[PDB]
């Protein structure tokens, strides 16, 4: 019916605003990135600080895991991405080519490829083994806010402050579809649904939308939260009830019934904008993270 | 970075 997410752990350690949290595919770890130029790794179930991963010259906006949970990629204002070995903490590769801040990144399912999005308005596809850039997509006419592969990696979805969502064929780099929502507020976040059929997109008019990709139709709208300023991550929660999860500029974590669009729970505790949320792959566990006047991560757990 | 409005 409704979840009952309760605070389990508050994770302190970052010296500046947190930018992104992501659970490892094996569910064992939480990774966090931050304006403090650091990646930190935490136990997903006990909240225990594990290690700090350092090397970027400026703040980090996004981090992402490889399928086997062995690698991380981060996106930095220093114009690079870095591929990291999680167990050692060593930088395996530095991905150079973007001409402005790198803002978002993701591995494909196979994890032989990384996709990046930058303020340079481009989307780049990188070879994980070599670190060389395979393709540069002239994707948008403003900063790229998010990039995400579908469930088999055959497609890429991107979003930009230009007001557009675009779907790209990974193999060729050609554009398959542009989603033009009549009236084009900046699109601050986008990702595929777990089944690859839909796309969840956030726009900077306090609105989340679920689109049918094949048909190009908006099926669901989620409102009631605050989002006009920051690129806040949104999630599909699939482990218990089927929810949509997002942070909010009113310091709250919002949870909606995916189907009914009704707010089912609001998570109170953070003392600044909740910029990032992640949903655990197997357990009813949420991780949330907040900006400059908070700087902490919170782990929450529900019965459904 | 993402942590600052732009």
């Amino acid at each position: 019916v409704k979840p009952n997410y309760a605070l389990k752990f508050t994770l302190a350690g970052h010296t500046k605003a947190v930018s992104s949290v992501k659970f490892s595919p094996n569910g064992e770890w939480l990774a966090s990135s931050s304006a403090d130029k650091l990646i930190k790794i935490w136990g997903a179930y006990d909240g225990k600080f594990e290690k700090t991963i350092s090397g970027h010259k400026l703040g980090i906006s996004d981090v992402a895991w490889s399928s086997d949970s062995n690698l991380l990629v981060s996106a930095s204002d220093d114009k690079t991405l870095k591929i990291w070995d999680v167990s050692s903490g060593k930088c395996l590769k530095t991905l150079k080519g973007h001409s402005n801040y790198v803002f978002c990144c993701n591995f494909n399912p196979q994890s032989n490829l990384i996709v990046s999005g930058s303020f340079d308005e481009s989307v780049r596809i990188w070879d994980v083994k070599t670190g060389k850039c395979l393709k540069t997509l002239p994707a948008h006419s403003d900063p790229v806010s998010a990039v995400h592969f579908n469930r088999d990696g055959s497609l890429i979805v991107s979003s930009s402050y230009d007001g557009l969502c675009r779907i790209w064929d990974t193999a060729s780099g050609q554009c398959l579809k542009t989603l033009i929502d009549d009236d084009n507020p900046p699109v601050s976040f986008v990702k595929f649904s777990p089944n690859g059929k839909y796309i969840l997109a956030a726009t900077l008019d306090n609105t989340l939308k679920l689109w049918d990709y094949s048909k190009g139709k908006c099926l669901k709208t989620y409102t009631g939260h605050k989002n006009e300023k920051y690129c806040i991550f949104a999630n599909f929660s699939v482990t218990g009830g089927k929810w949509i999860v997002s942070g909010s500029e009113d310091n709250l974590v919002y949870i909606w019934n995916l189907q009914t669009k009704e707010i089912v729970q609001k998570l109170q505790g953070h003392t600044d904008v909740v910029i990032s949320t992640a949903c655990h792959p197997t357990e009813n566990i949420i991780a949330s993270a907040a900006l400059e006047n908070d700087k902490t991560i919170k782990l929450w757990k529900s019965d459904c | 970075a993402r942590t600052k409005q732009t």
